[PDB]
RNA sequence: GAAAUUGUUGAAAGGGAAGGGCAUUUGAUCAGACA
RNA sequence: GGAAUACUGCCAGCUGGGACUGAGGACUGCGACGUAAGUCAAGGAUGCUGGCAUAAUGGUUAUAUGCCGCCCGUCUUGAAACACGGACCAAGGAGUCUAACGUCUAUGCGAGUGUUUGGGUGUAAAACCCAUACGCGUAAUGAAAGUGAACGUAGGUUGGGGCCUCGCAAGAGGUGCACAAUCGACCGAUCCUGAUGUCUUCGGAUGGAUUUGAGUAAGAGCAUAGCUGUUGGGACCCGAAAG
RNA sequence: AAAUAUGUAAGAAGUCCUUGUUACUUAAUUGAACGUGGACAUUUGAAUGAAGAGCUUUUAGUGGGCCAUUUUUGGUAAGC
C-alpha cells in the first residue's frame, strides 16, 4: 500500500500548480489596475492640454452600509434593506449600480451610507471580514481551497480574483457577490464625524451617497 | 437586533423517525438509515422516510392494485415494495407470480400471492436481495379514500358530505338544500 | 390520566388557559342548540345546510325489515361459495353441472352488478336483480332462478 | 478554529496570495511614475481664474 | 440502590497534549540597557538603590552589582522591568563577569567563593567609578522622588 | 420582442454565435472628453431678491 | 411538637419607615484541593 | 524660472507603549524559511522563576459604602395610584367524572371487524375459552313507488417520486403508484326521446340534456387506548333579587 | 392635469412548420376549439433577494383599544 507520500505527490505537487497560477493570476491583476489608473490620469492630463475636459465613467460599483437600527422603519424601504441583504446595523455589502438598483438605493438613503470603494477598502474588507455562503453557514475564507470549490466555475479560484471580480463589476458580480456573506462592521473607531447621523452626508448628517467618503468610515468600521 | 424574515428556530416538519414503539420497526429503520447514508440509491432515502409514515399515509395496498402495476409495459418481472400492509382482494380471480416485499402481508394476501407461486418478503429481505432497490416498483396506497376527508372542506357549494350521525331525509335536508326550501347549499 | 393532562400544566397561570378578557364563563352562547336560527346561523347554514324545516312524507309505524334487502355484487358473488369448493367449478365452465348460490341462504336481498365475472356458468338464485346483474349471469352461460 | 487576519500575520498573508512575496520585493507600494510634463491650455487656466 | 446506576461512564484515560508551536526566542533589552550603566533599583530588598549592570543573564536577568562597597549591594540578579535605566555610564571592560551565570545563583550564610568574587569584580569598577567625580557618592545614596518630581517627564 | 429573439438567434448563430439578448438594465456612462471649441464655460452667480408686482 | 406570635441570652445596625439589585471593604463562618 | 511645503490618498514599509482573551488536546490541512539537514509566529499558550500550602485565594453570612430599586394580585386604552382584595400563620381550597362525539396518533386484525347480553371454565369480581345473533363497514340515490355502478388495458390529457434502458459523465428515452389539475364514461333523481311488444293501456328498449346526489370508476374499515376539542349533566370554584 | 398609490406582462404551460377530429361555425375542409408529426436549449430572454417551495387538518386566545408624523370630518376649542 503506497499513497503514504505517492498520491501525496501528486496532491503537493497539483497544490504548487494552482498557486503558480495564482501568483502569474495576481501579478496580472496588479499591472492591469496600474495602467488603468495611469489611462485616467493621464487622460485628465491630456484633455487639460487641449483645452478640454475629460469626465470619468460613472461609477459601476458602490458599497452601502446600513446605519439605522431595527425599529420602526417604513415597510417599502424595509423590503429594500432586506434584498440588499442589510438586516442588521453596520452591516454592509457591494452593489452593482444600475437603473434598476439605482432606484433600490434611493429608497433607503435614510438608513445607509454608501459611497464608491476604492481597491484598498475592497482588498482589506475581503481580507478581514469576508466569509462565503456555503450550504448557507457563513464559512471564513481563510483558504483558498474555500473559494475554488465554490466559484471556480466562474472562472476565480483565489481570494484576489474574488476582489479582482467585485472591483472590475466582472461577468460574473452576482455569483461573486452573492457568495460574499454581507460583510458584519463594527462601530466607526473614530466615531462617526458627525453631531447627528440621520441627516445627508451633505447637512453634516451621515446618510446618503458620500461618494469617495465612504473609505474613511468604512476603513474606522473594518 | 435583526430584522428577521423567518421564523427563528422553527421545526422542519417531517417526522425524523417514527412515532411507534415498536422494536422491530426500530431495527428496520436502523437498517434502512445505514443504507441511506452510504449508499447514493434514492429508493433507499425513500423507504427510510416511509417507515416514520403514521397509520394514515400508509394506506393499505390491494393485491389487485398490486397485480394492474405488473400489467404495466415492462413490469411484470419487477419485484414490489409496500411500506405497509397489503390486503387480499377477492374481486381479481387470476394474480400472477411475482415477489413483494411489504411491511405487513394479511392472512388472505399472503395466501393468494403464495398460492400463485409468488413469494411474501420482508423489508430487510428486501435489503440483502437489492440494496439498491434495483428492479423495484413502491406502490402506495389511495391516502385521500379514507371516509375523513369527506368532511375537509365543508361549507356552501362545496360539495362535501355533512358531519352528520343518523341519516335519512328529516336529517339535514331541507331549509338550505333544496331550492324549495329557502335555498340551496 | 390526570398525570398528563393540560390542567396540571396550567397550574400557576391565573385563567387556567381561558383569558383574562373574555374569562371562562357558564353559557355565553345560550345552552345547547339555540340562537340556530339567530345568533348561531352562520355556522347552521354551512356544516349543517338542511337543519331546519320538512322534507317528504311521514310514515307512521315503519318496521325496518319490511324493507330488508341486502346487496350483493357481481363483485364478489363467487364468494359465496367456499373456495377450496370454488377453485372445482371455475375450471368447468359447465351446463349440466353448474354451482347453485342460495344468495338468500347467505343473507342478501338483491344481486347487483358491479363488475365481470368469471365467464363460467353459475345458477344463482335470489329473491331480486338488477337488469344488468342477470344480464352478465346469462353471457357466462348462467341463470337467475328465482326465489322466495 | 481560529481566524487568523491575512492583514496582520504574515504567514497566513502568504498562505493565500503568493504574490505578496514579489510584491514587497519589489517595493511596488511606492512605485515611482514616469516624470512626464504636460501643460495646461490657457483656456483651461483662464476660466479657472475667471470670475 | 439509593441512587441507580449510570448507563454510561466517562473514560478514565489522559489524553495527550496538542503539539504546541511556541518557540521560545531570545529577549531583547530595550537599547537603554548597556552593561556598565547605572540603574536605579524600583523594588525589593534594594529598592531606590544605584547600581552597575553587569551581564544580561541566561533567564532574561540582569547581573549587577553596588559596588557592594560603595552601598552594600553584591552582584546580584535583577528583573529587567524593575529597573529605570539611567544615562550614566561607566566603562566596564576590566571587569570579567564570564563566571556568572544561572547556577551560580542556585539555591543548593555566605560561601567564600561569592565573598571573594564580589572583591574581584567591584575593584575593577571601584577603580572605574573614581575616574569621574562625585559618582562613588551619587552610587551610595538612594533614588527618592520629591515632591512634585513627574517620572513622566524627568530624564533619567 | 420574442420574433426579434428568434431573428438575432439564427441569424447570429449561422453566423458563427455569440448573442447576448437578455434585457439589461440603463447602465451608468462611460468617459467622455468634452471640448471647449466654441464652447467656454459661461459663469452664472445667484440673483439678488426683488419684487417685480 | 412546625408556623404566626412571645421571654431571656449572645451578636449587630439604626439623623422622617424597612426590606431589594450589581459590587467590594470589614467581621464571623466554612468546603475543597495540596503532598 | 526652479524647488519646497500643506492638503487628500496609497504601501502585501519598519517600529514602541497599554489592555482583555488562551477555547482546543496524539498525528492528519494550507503554507512559510532554508542548497540542505532542518526550522517556524503555518488547522486555538507555552517557556522560565518565585510566594503560600493555609482561611492565604474562594464560598456563605451580617454590616457598611457607590450607584440603582414605588405594592403585589386584578379588571383596564392607561395602576405605585387619591381604584378593589389582602393585619399575621398553619391546615383545607377550584377544568372533574360520565353519555355521545370531531381531528390527530399508537396498537390489533382487515373486506372485514367487535371474546366479557349470555354460555363454558376457574387457583373465583381476575386470567382462560365460545355458539347464535347484533352493531358499524363493504352502495348509492329519490319525498316516494322504485331503480341500482366497465365503450375502453376501469379511459384520454398535463405534472409526478421511484424504478427500467442507453451513456464514462452531462444527459436522453421507457414506465409512471400517491397526489394534483382537466376533459370524458358508469348508478340514482329531474327533463326529453319512446324501438320490438300488448289482457289499448300496459310496457320502457335505445339515444340524449348550461339540471341534480353526502355516489361508481381493482374496497378501508372495525375495535381498544391517549392528548386536544364538542354537547348534555351541580360541569373550573364561590355569589342573586326571585319561583 | 400631476406626485404617491394601482391592473397586466417580461417564454418549455414558449415560439414557428406540416395537417387530423366535430354534430359547432363558414358561400366553402372556411373558421373555432383540442390534437398527431417536425424545428430551436440555459444570456431560455430584465434587476435584487430566497435559512427553500407547495399543500392538508384541527384547535386557543381575541372580537372595549389607545398614541405619533402625514392626509383629514365635526367642533370656537379640548389631554374633545
Ligand atoms: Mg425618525
Ligand atoms: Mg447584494
Ligand atoms: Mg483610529
Ligand atoms: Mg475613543
Ligand atoms: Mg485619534
Ligand atoms: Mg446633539
Ligand atoms: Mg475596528
Ligand atoms: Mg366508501
Ligand atoms: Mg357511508
Ligand atoms: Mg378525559
Ligand atoms: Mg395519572
Ligand atoms: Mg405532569
Ligand atoms: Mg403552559
Ligand atoms: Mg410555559
Ligand atoms: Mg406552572
Ligand atoms: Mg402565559
Ligand atoms: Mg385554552
Ligand atoms: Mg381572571
Ligand atoms: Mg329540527
Ligand atoms: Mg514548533
Ligand atoms: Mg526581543
Ligand atoms: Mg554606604
Ligand atoms: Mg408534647
Ligand atoms: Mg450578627
Ligand atoms: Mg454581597
Ligand atoms: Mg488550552
Ligand atoms: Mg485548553
Ligand atoms: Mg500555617
Ligand atoms: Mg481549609
Ligand atoms: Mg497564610
Ligand atoms: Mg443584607
Ligand atoms: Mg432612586
Ligand atoms: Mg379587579
Ligand atoms: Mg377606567
Ligand atoms: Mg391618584
Ligand atoms: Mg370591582
Ligand atoms: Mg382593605
Ligand atoms: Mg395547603
Ligand atoms: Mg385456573
Ligand atoms: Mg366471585
Ligand atoms: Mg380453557
Ligand atoms: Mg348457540
Ligand atoms: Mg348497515
Ligand atoms: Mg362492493
Ligand atoms: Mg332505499
Ligand atoms: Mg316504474
Ligand atoms: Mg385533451
Ligand atoms: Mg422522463
Ligand atoms: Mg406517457
Ligand atoms: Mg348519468
Ligand atoms: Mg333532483
Ligand atoms: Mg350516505
Ligand atoms: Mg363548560
Ligand atoms: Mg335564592
Ligand atoms: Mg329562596
Ligand atoms: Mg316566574
Ligand atoms: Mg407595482
Ligand atoms: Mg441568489
Ligand atoms: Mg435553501
Ligand atoms: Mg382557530
Ligand atoms: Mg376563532
Ligand atoms: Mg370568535
Ligand atoms: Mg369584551
Amino acid at each position: 500500500a503506497e499513497q503514504v507520500a505517492a498520491e501525496r505527490a501528486a496532491r503537493k505537487a497539483a497544490n504548487k500548480e494552482k498557486r503558480a497560477i495564482i501568483l502569474e493570476r495576481n501579478a496580472a491583476y496588479q499591472k492591469e489596475y496600474e495602467t488603468a489608473e495611469r489611462n485616467i490620469i493621464q487622460a485628465k492630463r491630456d484633455a487639460k492640454a487641449a483645452g478640454s475636459y475629460y469626465v470619468e465613467a460613472q461609477h459601476k460599483l458602490v458599497f452601502v452600509v446600513r446605519i439605522k437600527g431595527i425599529n420602526k422603519i417604513p415597510p417599502k424601504p424595509r423590503k429594500v434593506l432586506q434584498l440588499l441583504r442589510l438586516t442588521r446595523i453596520n452591516s454592509g455589502t457591494f452593489v452593482k449600480v444600475t437603473k434598476a438598483t439605482l432606484e433600490l438605493l434611493k429608497l433607503i438613503e435614510p438608513y445607509v451610507a454608501y459611497g464608491y470603494p476604492s481597491y484598498s477598502t475592497i482588498r482589506q474588507l475581503v481580507y478581514k471580514r469576508g466569509f462565503g455562503k456555503i450550504n448557507k453557514q457563513r464559512v471564513p475564507l481563510s483558504d483558498n481551497a474555500i473559494i475554488e470549490a465554490n466559484l471556480g466555475k466562474y472562472g476565480i479560484l483565489s481570494i484576489d480574483d474574488l476582489i479582482h471580480e467585485i472591483i472590475t463589476v466582472g461577468p460574473h458580480f452576482k455569483q461573486a457577490n452573492n457568495f460574499l456573506w454581507p460583510f458584519k462592521l463594527s462601530n466607526p473607531s473614530g466615531g462617526w464625524g458627525v453631531p447627528r447621523k440621520f441627516k445627508h452626508f451633505i447637512q453634516g448628517g451621515s446618510f446618503g451617497n458620500r461618494e469617495e467618503f465612504i473609505n474613511k468610515l468604512v476603513k474606522s468600521m473594518n | 437586533g435583526i430584522d428577521h424574515t423567518s421564523k427563528q428556530h422553527k421545526r422542519s416538519g417531517h417526522r425524523t423517525a417514527p412515532k411507534s414503539d415498536n422494536v422491530y420497526l426500530k431495527l428496520l429503520v436502523k437498517l434502512y438509515t445505514f443504507l441511506a447514508r452510504r449508499t447514493d440509491a434514492p429508493f433507499n432515502k425513500v423507504v427510510l422516510k416511509a417507515l416514520f409514515l403514521s397509520k394514515i399515509n400508509r394506506p393499505p395496498v390491494s393485491v389487485s392494485r398490486i397485480a394492474r402495476a405488473l400489467k404495466q409495459e415492462g413490469a411484470a418481472n419487477k419485484t414490489v415494495v409496500v411500506v405497509g400492509t397489503v390486503t387480499d382482494d377477492a374481486r381479481i380471480f387470476e394474480f400472477p407470480k411475482t415477489t413483494v416485499a411489504a411491511l405487513r402481508f394479511t392472512a388472505g394476501a399472503r395466501a393468494k400471492i403464495v398460492k400463485a407461486g409468488g413469494e411474501c418478503i420482508t423489508l430487510d429481505q428486501l435489503a440483502v436481495r437489492a440494496p439498491k432497490g434495483q428492479n423495484t416498483l413502491i406502490l402506495r396506497g389511495p391516502r385521500n379514500s379514507r371516509e375523513a376527508v369527506r368532511h375537509f372542506g365543508m361549507g356552501p357549494h362545496k360539495g362535501k358530505a355533512p358531519r352528520i350521525l343518523s341519516t335519512g331525509r328529516k336529517f339535514e335536508r331541507a331549509r338550505g338544500r333544496r331550492r324549495s326550501k329557502g335555498f340551496k347549499v | 390520566p390526570s398525570r398528563f393532562t393540560k390542567t396540571r400544566k396550567h397550574r400557576g397561570h391565573v385563567s387556567a388557559g381561558k383569558g383574562r378578557i373574555g374569562k371562562h364563563r357558564k353559557h355565553p352562547g345560550g345552552r345547547g342548540m339555540a340562537g340556530g336560527q339567530h345568533h348561531h346561523r352562520i355556522n347552521m347554514d354551512k356544516y349543517h345546510p338542511g337543519y331546519f324545516g320538512k322534507v317528504g312524507m311521514r310514515y307512521f309505524h315503519k318496521q325496518q325489515a319490511h324493507f330488508w334487502k341486502p346487496v350483493l355484487n357481481l363483485d364478489k358473488l363467487w364468494t359465496l361459495i367456499p373456495e377450496d369448493k370454488r377453485d372445482q367449478y371455475l375450471k368447468s365452465a359447465s351446463k349440466e353441472t353448474a354451482p347453485v348460490i342460495d344468495t338468500l341462504a347467505a343473507g342478501y336481498g338483491k344481486i347487483l352488478g358491479k363488475g365481470r365475472i368469471p365467464n363460467v356458468p353459475v345458477i344463482v338464485k335470489a329473491r331480486f336483480v338488477s337488469k344488468l346483474a342477470e344480464e352478465k349471469i346469462r353471457a357466462a352461460g348462467g341463470v337467475v332462478e328465482l326465489i322466495a | 478554529v481560529l481566524k487568523k487576519n491575512p492583514l496582520k500575520n504574515k504567514q497566513v498573508l502568504l498562505r493565500l496570495n503568493p504574490y505578496a512575496k514579489v510584491f514587497a520585493a519589489e517595493k511596488l507600494g511606492s512605485k515611482k511614475a514616469e516624470k512626464t510634463g504636460t501643460k495646461p491650455a490657457a483656456v483651461f487656466t483662464e476660466t479657472l481664474k475667471h470670475d | 440502590s439509593a441512587q441507580k446506576a449510570p448507563k454510561w461512564y466517562p473514560s478514565e484515560d489522559v489524553a495527550a497534549l496538542k503539539k504546541t508551536r511556541k518557540a521560545a526566542r531570545p529577549q531583547k533589552l530595550r537599547a537603554s540597557l548597556v552593561p556598565g550603566t547605572v540603574l536605579i533599583l524600583l523594588a525589593g530588598r534594594f529598592r531606590g538603590k544605584r547600581v552597575v549592570y553587569l551581564k544580561h543573564l541566561e533567564d532574561n536577568t540582569l547581573l549587577i552589582s553596588g559596588p557592594f562597597k560603595v552601598n552594600g549591594v553584591p552582584l546580584r540578579r535583577v528583573n529587567a522591568r524593575y529597573v529605570i535605566a539611567t544615562s550614566t555610564k561607566v566603562s566596564v571592560e576590566g571587569v570579567n563577569v564570564e563566571k556568572f551565570n544561572v547556577e551560580y545563583f542556585a539555591k543548593e550564610e555566605i560561601k567564600a567563593e561569592r565573598v571573594e568574587d564580589q572583591k574581584v569584580v567591584d575593584k575593577a569598577l571601584i577603580a572605574e567609578i573614581k575616574k569621574t567625580p562625585l559618582l562613588k557618592q551619587y552610587l551610595s545614596a538612594s533614588f527618592s522622588l520629591k515632591n512634585g518630581d513627574k517620572p513622566h517627564m524627568l530624564k533619567f | 420582442r420574442v420574433k426579434a429573439n428568434a431573428a438575432k438567434r439564427a441569424e447570429a448563430k449561422a453566423q458563427g454565435v455569440a448573442v447576448q439578448l437578455k434585457r439589461q438594465p440603463a447602465q451608468p456612462r462611460e468617459s467622455r472628453i468634452v471640448s471647449t471649441e466654441g464652447n467656454v464655460p459661461q459663469t452664472l452667480a445667484p440673483v439678488p431678491y426683488e419684487t417685480f408686482i
